[PDB]
């Protein structure tokens, strides 16, 4: 599958990514506030990755 | 959370990969005990459970553990991240410690001091190694601005190629005519960059000065085939 | 004071104007100013008072009683005042504004206005007047030397090279040699024509000479006709000659710390009778007494505080 | 024009060798295209050889019975080429009307205008709709006649991209002009009778939410007063008062309009009568009581104005609160190949941004849940600002045929001014953007630094540095540059991005999108702009700049040190470029620019013929002289010359590097930049 999908792939030849193109958060909020109050304001921050469709089914 | 700081950090037993990311998982969990701030302990119960949770808050349970020891075992941590990475670099691993020296200069405290230079040298060659070309712009002006020596500006020209900025590398050749000189000059910029018309000049002036150099044979012998005459180049 | 031949007079920024003696050492008094500053200082030569023009204000001074006041002040012209020009014993007037006029005063008239105005189309930086009121010679911004004549109007137009800026203009008691600095540093020489009744004065291109390289502040020849000196600005004094172009002396007023710069530049020069002394205003409030031919540290006054520009130099034996 | 050029001996060749190619292939575009600027250039060049050979009717009759001649090979070569334009109309519709501007008092001109408005698609001529207003007040029957005609094949497709500009032409100041455009406001209404008169019920409410009653009481005291004191005003005064006069005749509706009733409405009046005191004799006693009623209610009306910073609009204008489900679409972006998109109400509240020259900042309701964010202004200047707001684009549209230029990816980013009056306006005001003074005035507080700390100082220097001559502005310069240090704005982006590789793109994004228009700029011609015009933007970093009405000799009238500087250097703009030198994003960024901007003759000489014309916004050179003929060849001349290149020297024509080289050294030394105001702030 490898030594043929190289070949598929470059038999068409080159391509340019501007033409491409056309057809198609964690480090703001500790700028403002200083370090006492972003402390309590990161864990939160570390728990909606959690938040996230996957990792809630077991715990 | 005082006397089990001796533990985890002076290994140097780590081999294989299971042993290199789980050295740093341990050592997040050690992160978080030593700051008194309490929104800290939440995701300890967390962590044993999902397992890149040391990718989540490494950033915040660093500078609360090394602004709290009584400046005795900060070179110890200092010691613990530059004997990281010196030997059997894997990638993910080095990005975690570049990640490290991160949060720290975005702060008024001023920056970290490895190695007593800010981390110039010894993450910016690990971040090259990674393809991190974002991370070796950031120590240009570190050198820059701490007194301009001759092996510095040569090491930009080799990451303009696979960055694709030629304007950027564009802005090098006659900086050193009104400020440097001519001894400066090589014959590297004008090959990377992709032009062979004007630097015949330095190379007959070059080769035919010293001996006939190898490297400078080679590049000499580009100037007849990369614009069209082959004519001269058989004989 | 006023029995002294050597007249030295010294301003700042602090609305104080010092004069200083030679071979004493004794400050005499200060003159308090009104809320502006003072571009030019000159001393009249008939040895009883001193001119000074500044920012929207002409004044003269006294320099027999000590803390004078102003009695005639002729206002009227404004906008950066800077070039000034007199008589051979202190009669006549001249004014150089930017506002592309040659004004004509007097110290013995009744109106407050010119007499004649002559146009260009540049602002003037530098005036230049024979002692018997023959010729005048004006500096421009564009780089154009204009010759004038007071009661023909005989124009001699010359442009030397487009992207210049002129500092300032001096000739010879002999008119014979002329020297004209840019701010980049190409000296033009020039050779007069000895023309008193027919005004000939066809000048001939001598030797350009680029001595200096960064900008330049005021050049003076020598009163014997035998040295010619170019202020800089890069804290250094190259002086030359006039008939061999010998490097005699370099005056490096220089620190050598890369860490700690902009110290005292090469304002005013002055030459003396014998051209072996020289006065020495700078930045650093230090007014040191070099040498013409030694260079080195004679006396040393920090009395000033702030700035010094111009000077007040008279050797009226 | 390699070998010879133009004289009376190649015109007639040129003809003949433009209609060798014209025959061969007829849907090739630039036989009539070139031919056309030929015949175009020739009229031009028979004015100019008119204006500088003989002026400078006997002769007027010989150039026009002989540009009767030349006729047929000019006028019909335009209209194939805007049969044939698909999508480059910018440059075929106005050639045939500029020429209808000087001559079109013709039959040939008549019967010209035939076979061209009648056979042309409708979506050629959907962009040339605020343009074609401005020349109502036309004495000839047949030139001032035709609009009438134009708007009725205009006004069949896309009503809805109209009554923007013709709500401005019904409030003109005297008689003559306003009545065919209520003509024209008549002739509207045969469609629906529905947007009309909820447009002018939309527009004059949001007119009187632009502006307040006491706002314009205080500059009508600050001129009457000072006019009549100062100045020896006797009839113009009168003249000044009489809009104010004219204003109180409707009377108070509402709970605002009673407050202000209760509050000053009872001298207002009454102060009249002290006028009718003051016109039988002149006295002095007959007067000063209206002086003391004035100067009574301007100091009550300036102890409010701190007071103003959040508004309701159920006070001063509740007339958008009673009946609703309008069709008022979003106005500025109606494409016709897009569907439209309405606005459902207004905001009942909105932040009021506060400040010397009195903005605000309102907000929209679209019909997908998303917000839009505009800026309104009064008693300014922008019917000069709108006139290079269609010059934005084209240069978009100039860059995306040459290979060099479609490497760079240039987002110029860009709005579209809606007219209210001839002293307010609409500005869309891009989200997420902001100014540079609203960055490093708000970091200069982070690291213990107050504002003028490089100031003082130079108090402490010289504190005469408004009164300084030439010559002594030298040393003073370098005092905040070498003692002090210039990555302090470097690291305020090091303090904002979550990354590096987003860091050094908006870095770099600061610097290669100012260099785009200090040379359109330069030909322009802009001059003493503060920063605070300047609009970056904070999620991605792009350069825009905004109120562009000072040039053309306006910004080298003042008399306060008029400055020379057409692009900053200060450290700030030097500093934020890299470390690799000075040349970087600067040389070969205006590399690409030269060429784009330099052979497109016909796009980059078809805009400047529009607002230099305009009889409406010619009053800029006016303030010049404390006539017209005179400065508006020189000003041609001026663009012409400065497109050539041949500016300093006129012996050669200089190539693109050179010009560029001569764009560096003409601001980078020092004798330029001590030249300037107080308010260029050159220690920044």
């Amino acid at each position: 599958t490898r030594r043929e999908a190289i070949r598929v792939l470059g038999l068409l030849g080159a391509l340019d990514p501007y033409k491409h193109k056309v057809n198609i958060e964690m480090l703001v909020n500790m700028g403002n506030l200083p370090l006492d109050e972003f402390y309590p304001a990161v864990s939160m921050v570390a728990l909606m990755r959690i938040f996230r469709d996957q990792s809630l089914s077991h715990h | 959370s005082t006397i089990n700081l001796q533990k985890a950090w002076g290994a140097a037993r780590r081999v294989s990969k299971d042993d290199w990311l789980e050295w740093l998982r341990r050592l997040s969990l050690e992160l978080l005990k030593d700051s008194s701030s309490p929104s800290l302990r939440s995701c300890w119960a967390l962590a044993q459970a999902y397992n890149p949770m040391a990718r989540d808050l490494f950033n915040a349970a660093f500078v609360s553990c090394w602004s709290e020891l009584n400046e005795d075992q900060q070179d110890e941590l200092i010691r613990s991240i530059e004997l990281a990475l010196t030997s059997q670099d894997i990638a993910e691993v080095t990005q975690t410690l570049l990640n490290l020296a991160e949060f720290m200069e975005h702060s008024d405290k001023g920056p970290l001091p490895l190695r007593d230079d800010n981390g110039i040298v010894l993450l910016g060659e690990r971040a090259a190694k990674c393809r991190a070309y974002a991370k070796a712009l950031h120590y240009k002006e570190l050198e820059f601005q701490k007194g301009p020596t001759p092996a510095i500006l040569e090491s930009l020209i080799s990451i303009n190629n696979k960055l694709q900025q030629p304007e950027a590398a564009a802005g090098v050749l006659e900086y050193a005519m009104k400020h440097f000189g001519e001894l400066e000059i090589q014959a590297t910029w004008y090959e990377k960059l992709h032009e062979w018309e004007d630097a015949l000049v330095a190379y007959d002036k070059k080769m035919d000065t010293n001996k006939d150099d190898p490297e400078l044979m080679l590049g000499r012998m580009r100037c007849l085939e990369a614009l069209g005459e082959w004519g001269q180049l058989h004989q | 004071v006023g029995s002294d031949p050597v007249i030295l007079a010294t301003a700042g920024y602090d609305h104080t104007v010092r004069f200083w003696q030679a071979h004493s050492g004794i400050c005499t008094r200060t003159v308090q100013h009104q809320d502006s500053q003072v571009n030019a200082l000159e001393v009249t030569p008939d040895r009883s008072m001193i001119a000074a023009a500044g920012y929207q204000h002409i004044r003269m001074y006294d320099l027999n009683s000590n803390n004078p006041n102003p009695i005639i002040s002729y206002d009227g012209v404004n906008k950066n005042i800077a070039s000034v020009g007199f008589h051979e014993d202190g009669r006549w007037m001249y004014t150089g504004g930017e506002d592309c006029t040659a004004r004509i005063w007097d110290l013995r008239s009744r109106n407050l206005q010119c007499q004649r105005i002559f146009q260009v189309n540049a602002p003037i930086n530098c005036v230049c007047l024979h002692p018997n009121q023959a010729e005048l010679i004006v500096g421009d911004q564009s780089g154009a030397i204009h010759i004038w004549d007071l009661k023909t109007d005989h124009n001699e137009q010359l442009i030397p090279e487009p992207e210049v800026s002129i500092t300032s203009a001096h000739i010879d008691p002999d008119a014979s040699y002329m020297a004209a600095v840019n701010s980049t540093g190409n000296c033009y020489v020039w050779n007069l024509t000895g023309g008193i009744g027919d005004e000939v004065t066809q000048l001939i291109p001598k030797t350009k000479i680029p001595a200096h390289t960064r900008y330049a502040l005021q050049c003076r020849f020598s009163p014997d006709s035998t040295l010619l000196a170019t202020c800089s600005a890069d804290q250094t004094c190259k002086i030359w000659r006039t008939s061999n172009f010998s490097l005699m002396t370099e005056l490096s007023i220089k620190s050598g710390n890369p860490g700690e710069s902009s110290r005292g530049w090469m304002w005013g020069c002055a030459f003396s009778g014998d051209s072996q002394y020289i006065v020495t205003a700078s930045s650093d409030n230090l007014a040191r007494l070099w040498c013409v031919e030694t260079g080195e540290i004679k006396r040393e006054y920090g009395g000033h505080q702030k700035a010094v520009v111009c000077l007040a130099f008279n050797d009226s034996v | 024009l390699n070998l010879q050029g133009i004289n009376e001996s190649t015109i007639p060749k040129v003809l003949q060798y433009y209609s060798a190619a014209t025959e061969h292939d007829r849907s090739w575009y630039k036989a009539w295209h070139a031919w056309a600027v030929m015949n175009f250039e020739a009229v031009l060049h028979y004015k100019h050889q008119n204006q500088a050979r003989d002026e400078k009717k006997k002769v007027t009759e010989d150039l026009s019975k002989t540009l009767l001649m030349y006729t047929v090979p000019a006028v019909q070569g335009f209209f194939r080429s805007i049969s044939l334009s698909r999508g480059n109309n910018l440059q075929d519709t106005l050639r045939v009307l500029t020429l209808w501007f000087d001559y079109g008092h013709w039959p040939d001109v008549n019967e010209a205008l035939v076979e061209g408005v009648k056979a042309i698609q409708i979506d050629t001529w959907l962009q040339v709709i605020p343009q074609l207003i401005a020349r109502i007040d036309t004495p000839r029957p047949l030139v001032g006649r035709l609009i009438h005609q134009l708007l009725t094949d205009i006004g069949r497709y896309h009503p809805q991209a109209l009554i923007y500009p013709l709500t401005v032409a019904s409030k003109s100041t005297t008689t003559a002009r306003h009545n065919a455009a209520n003509k024209i406001l008549k002739n509207m209404c045969e469609h629906s009778n529905t947007l009309v008169q909820q447009a002018m019920m939309v527009s004059e409410e949001l007119i009187r939410v632009a502006i307040l009653w006491h706002e314009m009481w205080h500059e009508g005291l600050e001129e009457a007063s000072r006019l009549y004191f100062g100045e020896r005003n006797v009839k113009g005064m009168f003249e000044v008062l009489e809009p104010l006069h004219a204003m109180m005749e409707r009377g108070p509706q509402t709970l605002k309009e009673t407050s202000f009733n209760q509050a000053y409405g009872r001298d207002l009046m009454e102060a009249q009568e002290w006028c009718r005191k003051y016109m039988k004799s002149g006295n002095v006693k007959d007067l000063t009581q209206a002086w003391d009623l004035y100067y009574h209610v301007f100091r009550r009306i300036s102890k409010q104005l701190p007071q103003l910073t959040s508004l309701e609009l159920q006070y001063v204008s509740p007339k958008l609160l009673m009946c609703r489900d309008l069709e008022l679409a979003v106005p500025g972006t109606y494409d016709p190949n897009q569907p439209i998109i309405r606005i459902q109400s207004i905001a009942p509240s909105l932040q009021v941004i506060t400040s010397k020259q009195r903005p605000r900042k309102l907000t929209l309701m679209g019909s997908n849940g998303h917000e839009f964010v505009f800026l309104l202004k009064g008693h300014e200047d922008l019917r000069q600002d709108e006139r290079v707001m269609q010059l934005f684009g084209l240069v978009n549209t100039l860059l995306a045929n040459d290979p060099t230029s479609l490497r760079k990816n240039l987002s110029i980013q860009r709005y579209a001014v809606i007219p209210l009056s001839t002293n307010s306006g609409l500005i869309g005001w891009v989200p997420h953007c902001d100014t540079l003074h609203a960055l490093i005035r708000d970091y200069r507080e982070k690291k213990k630094i107050l504002l003028n700390i490089e100031h003082r100082i130079m108090l402490r220097m010289a504190p005469d540095y408004d009164h300084l001559t030439l010559m002594q502005k030298v040393e003073v310069f370098e005092h905040a540059v070498n003692n002090t240090a210039g990555d302090d704005l470097a690291k305020l982006l090091w303090l904002k991005s979550p990354s590096s590789e987003v860091w050094f793109d908006r870095r770099t994004n600061y610097t290669r999108s100012l260099a785009v228009m200090s040379m359109v700029g330069y030909i322009l011609g802009l001059g003493d702009r503060h920063p605070s015009n300047l609009m970056l933007d904070r999620l991605s970093g792009k350069i825009l700049h905004i109120d562009f009405g000072d040039c053309f000799e306006v910004a080298m009238t003042r008399e306060k040190f008029p400055e020379k500087i057409p692009f900053r250097l200060t450290r700030m703009l030097t500093n934020a470029m890299e470390v690799t030198g000075l040349d970087g994003n600067y040389r070969i960024t205006c590399h690409t620019v030269m060429e784009v901007l330099r052979e497109h003759k016909d796009s980059v000489m078809a805009v400047l013929e529009a607002f230099v014309y305009d009889p409406l916004l010619n009053w800029r050179l006016m303030d010049t002289n404390t006539a017209l003929n005179k400065k508006a060849i020189q000003i041609i001349n001026r663009v012409r010359d400065k497109l050539t290149g041949r500016d300093f020297s006129h012996d050669d024509t200089l190539d693109v590097p050179t010009q560029v080289e001569l764009l560096i050294k003409q601001a980078t030394s020092h004798e330029n930049l001590c030249q300037c105001y107080i308010g260029w702030c050159p220690f920044w």
